[PDB]
RNA sequence: CCGAGGGUAGGGCCCGUGACUGGGGCGAAGUCGUAACAAGGUAGCUGUACCGGAAGGUGCGGCUGGAU
RNA sequence: GAGGAAGAAGCCCUUCGGGGUGUAAACUCCUGAACCCGGGACGAAACCCCCGACGAGGGGACUGACGGUACCGGGGUAAUAGCGCCGGCCAACUCCGUGCCAGCAGCCGCGGUAAUACGGAGGGCGCGAGCGUUACCCGGAUUCACUGGGCGUAAAGGGCGUGUAGGCGGCCUGGGGCGUCCCAUGUGAAAGACCACGGCUCAACCGUGGGGGAGCGUGGGAUACGCUCAGGCUAGACGG
RNA sequence: GCUAGUUGGUGGGGUAAUGGCCCACCAAGGCGACGACGGGUAGCCGGUCUGAGAGGAUGGCCGGCCACAGGGGCACUGAG
């Protein structure tokens, strides 16, 4: 397994187009930095620590929204897309002027720098680029 | 150098009409109540439906024409707006307004753009004191364009300022009909004119 | 009410012993100009009954389209199968940037400043289809703050 | 393909191929005719177009196409051409300028003339 | 020698000086040291003079010589008040 | 290029 | 500021010199991908006490001879033959590519 | 001593050209047959091999992108 | 330039009623490009001499190729228009001639006896002392795809393994600070570009000022991520 | 695949000055898939053109640097 980070977006990303409640992710203390995001911002209503099998894993769990009328019922998605910016292959590192707004401010992007995780609008206030972990919206 | 050519057939293509005469323009002679059709051997044929390029190209046809102006001046104002702050339409329009020979019609100097133009053409006009025979002078806010001093007896003129003592103008101008003189006051806004032309048609034409 | 713009009218044909018979398709967009645009794409053996059941159509299916301003709200990707449609949102000075199509759909909805971008197969039909469903998408940050 | 495999190897320009050699980077050219003959055309035309084999001062000897109803070309004419071929004469990649050298224009031209090197008549 | 002469701007008809400090052996309108000051013959515009005056005085003290019509022009600016 | 040559 | 590097040592081979091989890393810059990128620079060793697998770091400076332009300024760290095995691997993987 | 270069001798690369020769492309209405598309009238394609005016045929093995 | 007929002649189309060019012209009056006369520059105040002190500072004199030019003043004649195009893309249509001919053509295509696509004409569209053509560059071309593409059948997975360099790499803790991020600082010439103002009657052109980045040098800091070093784990992997 | 002044050393010459720049000798080294060697083309830059940008193309006029002065070699004079 290349990308825990990757891994993890990609599972919540399948877990939420079959409208699971929960699903389950390696635990790591990074991930949990990425997570506590995603809850904050409200995404998520949240995740806790687990053991599977005696392994550490995050159960994350997931948000949509009402339910939907006409032919298809289905809610509209909280996490309508998320998606790796700086990836193995190809790192990806903005400074604090080159921060991109996500959706026309609609949408957030993580990034770590060395204060911490942090989303676009953070660093921008707190003024520090870093490594752009992904995009949420 | 400008259009210098028959210029009703003008108004019945454009199938509005151009105030590019003077008086007949207001009488009963005018060609546009008269044949309100295009010219030639098939104006009145039954129009095809126009492509989107046609409208555009006659909305652009249309402004260029009511001012007289070439393609290239045309454009190359439109390109200035382009560059500058601001919405496009609006400032198009108020660098086409700000036009010596513009004011000098917007004045009632002249009856007509094209019979303004000679007047800066030929000199009879001022601009804050100093003689301008240049019809493309762009005129700034407080400039006092008035008619020239060894040129304000002469009948047209004459003929012309009588005639405006009845006509009111426009809120961005000024007028002083016994002593000849006008005042450009600020610049006009989209409103504070109406022109049977759709400004957006003609960015959109060279958004192509 | 609404207005009606006439995207596509276009003469398709089947084959039969004896020759060509021939149908006829309608691409209509209709709108308001305050939020409401609706399409529809009428076949008929004729065109003006193949312009009227695309207006009809049209009217059955409408969008909400979230105007702020004469501008969207955000930008969007959306694909309808190789046809895909970019939808920026612009300052208001601008104008709708857009091929006829999207021009014609966006024009109704009341957009008056938009950028555009039409890529891959650029078949008006689908760039149609491909630019409701990116309208239908959008969403403001009521709705986004309502859903989280 | 990876961004790894594009920092080894990379993305290769495209190149463009000139389609008026003969010209060697010119706008014109001249030339001296050697063969003036008629040359039919492919399908679904059928025509004897006025074609001139052109001994050019580039080293090159070419067919050019002589436009309009009519021309006093020969052998040994000296001849400017220009770019651009007769789509339905497989070969034919460059024009005849008319009114140019020993290429007299076309007689009794009214339209388009400037294309046909005819002077305005009075 | 390092000099402070006058490097011809402008068009053609409508000359526009810079007072400026260069090498004698540089060409008349090539690349200078420092620019102190500009010079309108023409008067065409209220200020058609201007010396920075502290650093013409600087290139003066290490042996920037003026030309002779650039030594006016610093003279008028009051560079030499004793 | 003596004296004959070759070529 | 006189540039100083940091590299190790592939040969020990000559008087009074020894080969530095300095590496560096930057993004591509169309890419973005940090890549890796090496120079063997001719260093400097009057007193003869620098070795293979050395890592130093070496001081631009006046010329000793054509070619040599810096002097090894201090070492750093000491059997390192695991990168020199590295670069005379790869040395070796060139017999493979000929024809 | 070195030395522009001249000279002798032998190599390498490139360009132009050459009796003749090889196929290639293109060219409204030429000559021969009908290989392929339908089970195309021997299912087709295929690598290889051999043969034959020509398409092609046949052998060995493979594929279904083969009908029923 | 303004005026100027239900609207001349000529030429074009017609259903023979009429329609078009067209307020276009004529014509009337107003203006006055050129040209004629007269005046006539900014660019040029220093070197120099004078007093003082061959200085600071005073005051003085000579000098213009451009040029009798610009510009100002007075007079003063209605005074060059051409080029492309009108099948679709693409804005602009009718008549005749021609009959797969002569020819057109950027692509699709036109021409075989009723051609809006050839040639002329009338009309029409577009530009205008220019208008077209050829050549070449970028764009449309997301068609070398970093932004921003693909590979079952459209062009595209290597016949299959093994493996070198290389690229990439699990959970936890700490050291360093290389990448990366932040602040300060040096450099980033002028011109150009950009914004503001101003000078040639405007403009082009030109002058003045403002705003700066990225990259690299230095100094200080941050340590999440990537890197390295050290220590531990068992979920990958290998073994019994 | 390339390399014999080739790569390093010592001594010396030479120059304003470092250096195989040059000579004597000793050592056997130097470079190369991160593209050596070879072939082709090109003066480089500020900038210019285009482009949504990223990019592409270009480097005439103006400014900066380099190079050459019919083709070559050479030194003299000299702060150069
Ligand atoms: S207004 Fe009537 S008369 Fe004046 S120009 Fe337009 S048409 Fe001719
Ligand atoms: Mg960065
Ligand atoms: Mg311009
Ligand atoms: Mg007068
Ligand atoms: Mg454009
Ligand atoms: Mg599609
Ligand atoms: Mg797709
Ligand atoms: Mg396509
Ligand atoms: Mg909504
Ligand atoms: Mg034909
Ligand atoms: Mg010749
Ligand atoms: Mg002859
Ligand atoms: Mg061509
Ligand atoms: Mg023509
Ligand atoms: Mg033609
Ligand atoms: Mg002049
Ligand atoms: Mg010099
Ligand atoms: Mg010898
Ligand atoms: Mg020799
Ligand atoms: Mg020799
Ligand atoms: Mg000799
Ligand atoms: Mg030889
Ligand atoms: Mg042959
Ligand atoms: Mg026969
Ligand atoms: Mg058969
Ligand atoms: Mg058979
Ligand atoms: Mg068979
Ligand atoms: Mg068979
Ligand atoms: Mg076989
Ligand atoms: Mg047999
Ligand atoms: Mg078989
Ligand atoms: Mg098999
Ligand atoms: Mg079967
Ligand atoms: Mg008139
Ligand atoms: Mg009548
Ligand atoms: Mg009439
Ligand atoms: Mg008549
Ligand atoms: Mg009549
Ligand atoms: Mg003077
Ligand atoms: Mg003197
Ligand atoms: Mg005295
Ligand atoms: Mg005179
Ligand atoms: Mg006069
Ligand atoms: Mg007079
Ligand atoms: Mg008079
Ligand atoms: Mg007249
Ligand atoms: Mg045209
Ligand atoms: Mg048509
Ligand atoms: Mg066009
Ligand atoms: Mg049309
Ligand atoms: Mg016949
Ligand atoms: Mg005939
Ligand atoms: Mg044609
Ligand atoms: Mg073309
Ligand atoms: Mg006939
Ligand atoms: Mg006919
Ligand atoms: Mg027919
Ligand atoms: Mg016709
Ligand atoms: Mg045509
Ligand atoms: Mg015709
Ligand atoms: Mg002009
Ligand atoms: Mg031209
Ligand atoms: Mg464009
Ligand atoms: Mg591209
Ligand atoms: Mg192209
Ligand atoms: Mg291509
Ligand atoms: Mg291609
Ligand atoms: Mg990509
Ligand atoms: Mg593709
Ligand atoms: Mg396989
Ligand atoms: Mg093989
Ligand atoms: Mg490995
Ligand atoms: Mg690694
Ligand atoms: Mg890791
Ligand atoms: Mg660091
Ligand atoms: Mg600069
Ligand atoms: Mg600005
Ligand atoms: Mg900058
Ligand atoms: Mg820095
Ligand atoms: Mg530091
Ligand atoms: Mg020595
Ligand atoms: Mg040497
Ligand atoms: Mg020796
Ligand atoms: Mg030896
Ligand atoms: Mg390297
Ligand atoms: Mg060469
Ligand atoms: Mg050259
Ligand atoms: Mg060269
Ligand atoms: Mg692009
Ligand atoms: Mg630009
Ligand atoms: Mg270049
Ligand atoms: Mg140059
Ligand atoms: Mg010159
Ligand atoms: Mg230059
Ligand atoms: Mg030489
Ligand atoms: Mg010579
Ligand atoms: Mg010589
Ligand atoms: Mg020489």
């Amino acid at each position: 397994l290349t990308d825990p980070i990757a891994d993890m977006l990609t599972r919540i990303r399948n877990a939420t187009r079959v409208y699971k409640e929960s699903t389950d992710v390696p635990a790591s203390r990074f991930k949990e930095e990425i997570l506590r995001i995603l809850a904050r911002e409200g995404f998520i209503k949240g995740y806790e620590r687990v053991d599977v099998d005696g392994k550490p894993y995050l159960r994350v769990y997931l948000k949509y929204g009402p339910r939907r009328q006409g032919p298809d019922p289905r809610p509209e998605q909280v996490i309508h897309h998320i998606r790796r910016i700086s990836k193995p292959g190809r790192r990806v590192y903005v400074g604090v002027k080159e921060i991109p707004r996500v959706r026309r401010g609609l949408g957030i992007a993580i990034l770590s720098t060395s204060k911490g995780v942090l989303t676009d609008r953070e660093a921008r206030k707190l003024g520090v680029g870093g490594e752009l972990i992904c995009e949420v919206w | 150098g400008r259009y210098i050519g028959p210029v009703c057939r003008l108004c019945r293509r454009e199938g509005v009409k151009l105030y590019l005469k003077g008086e007949r323009c207001y009488s009963p002679k005018c060609a546009m109540e008269r044949r309100p059709y295009p010219p030639g051997q098939h104006g009145q044929k039954r129009a095809r439906r126009p492509s989107d390029y046609a409208v555009r190209l006659r909305e652009k046809q249309k402004l260029r024409r009511i001012y007289g102006i070439s393609e290239r001046q045309f454009r190359n104002l439109f390109e200035e707006a382009s560059k500058k702050k601001g919405v496009t339409g609006s400032v198009f329009l108020g660098l086409l307004e700000s036009r010596l020979d513009n004011v000098v019609y917007r004045l009632g100097f002249a009856v007509s753009r094209r019979q303004a133009r000679q007047l800066v053409r030929h000199g009879h006009i001022t601009v804050n004191g100093r003689r301008v025979d240049l019809p493309s002078y762009r005129v700034r806010p407080g400039d006092e364009i008035a008619v020239a001093e060894k040129s304000r007896n002469l009948e047209l003129i004459r003929q012309n300022l009588e005639a405006m003592k009845g006509r009111k103008v426009g809120p961005w101008l000024s007028l002083d009909v016994e002593g000849m003189k006008g005042k450009f006051l600020r610049l006009p806004d989209r409103e504070d004119l109406a022109l049977p032309v759709n400004e957006q048609l003609v960015i959109e034409f060279y958004s192509r | 009410d609404f207005e009606e713009k006439m995207i596509l009218i276009r003469r398709t044909a089947r084959m039969q012993a004896g020759g060509r018979r021939f149908r006829f398709g309608a691409l209509v967009v209709v709108g308001d100009r305050q939020g409401r645009v609706g399409l529809g794409f009428g076949k008929a053996p004729e065109v003006p009954l193949a312009v009227q059941k695309a207006g009809y159509y049209a009217r059955r299916n409408m969008v909400e389209v979230p105007l702020q301003n004469g501008t969207i709200p955000h930008e969007i990707e959306v694909e309808f199968g190789a046809s895909k449609i970019v939808l920026k949102p612009a300052a208001p000075g601008t104008g709708v940037i857009a091929g006829a199509v999207p021009r014609a759909i966006l024009e109704l909805a009341g957009v008056t400043d938009i950028l555009t971008k039409e890529l891959g197969s650029r078949n008006p039909i689908n760039i149609a289809y491909a630019t409701m469903e990116a309208l239908r998408q959008l969403r403001t940050k009521a709705d986004v703050e309502r859903l989280r | 393909p990876t961004i790894n495999q594009l920092v080894r190897k990379g993305r290769e320009k495209v190149r463009k191929k000139s389609k008026v050699p003969a010209l060697k980077g010119a706008p014109f050219r001249r030339g001296v005719c050697t063969v003036v003959r008629t040359v039919t055309p492919k399908k679904p035309n059928s025509a004897l177009r006025k074609v001139a084999k052109v001994r050019l001062t580039s080293g090159y000897e070419v067919t050019a196409y002589i436009p309009g109803e009519g021309h006093n070309l020969q052998e040994h004419s000296v001849v400017l051409i220009r770019g651009g071929r007769v789509k339905d004469l497989p070969g034919v990649r460059y024009h005849i300028v008319r009114g140019v050298y020993d290429a007299a224009g076309v007689k009794d031209r009214k339209k388009s003339r400037s294309k046909y090197g005819t002077k305005k008549p009075k | 020698m390092v000099k402070i002469r006058l490097a011809r701007f402008g068009s053609k008809h409508n000359p526009h000086y810079r007072i400026v400090v260069t090498d004698a052996r540089r060409k008349r309108d090539g690349k200078y040291i420092e620019k102190i000051g500009y010079y309108d013959p023409r008067k065409t515009t209220p200020d058609w003079l201007k010396v920075d005056v502290e650093r013409a005085r600087y290139w003066l003290s290490v042996g920037a010589q003026p030309t002779d019509t650039a030594r006016r022009l610093l003279r008028q600016a009051g560079v030499f008040r004793q | 290029a003596g004296x004959p040559h070759k070529r | 500021p006189k540039k100083v590097l940091t590299g190790v040592v592939v040969s020990d081979k000559m008087q009074k010199t020894v080969t530095v091989l300095v590496e560096r890393q930057f993004p591509h810059p169309l890419y973005g991908k940090v890549i890796k990128r090496s120079k063997k620079y001719l260093a400097h060793d009057p007193e003869e006490k620098y070795k293979l697998g050395d890592v130093v770091e070496i001081i631009e400076s006046r010329p000793i001879s054509k070619r040599k332009r810096f002097r090894v300024l201090r070492l750093v760290e000491s059997g390192r033959m695991d990168l020199v095995e590295k670069y005379l691997i790869r040395r070796q993987n060139y017999e493979s590519l000929s024809k």
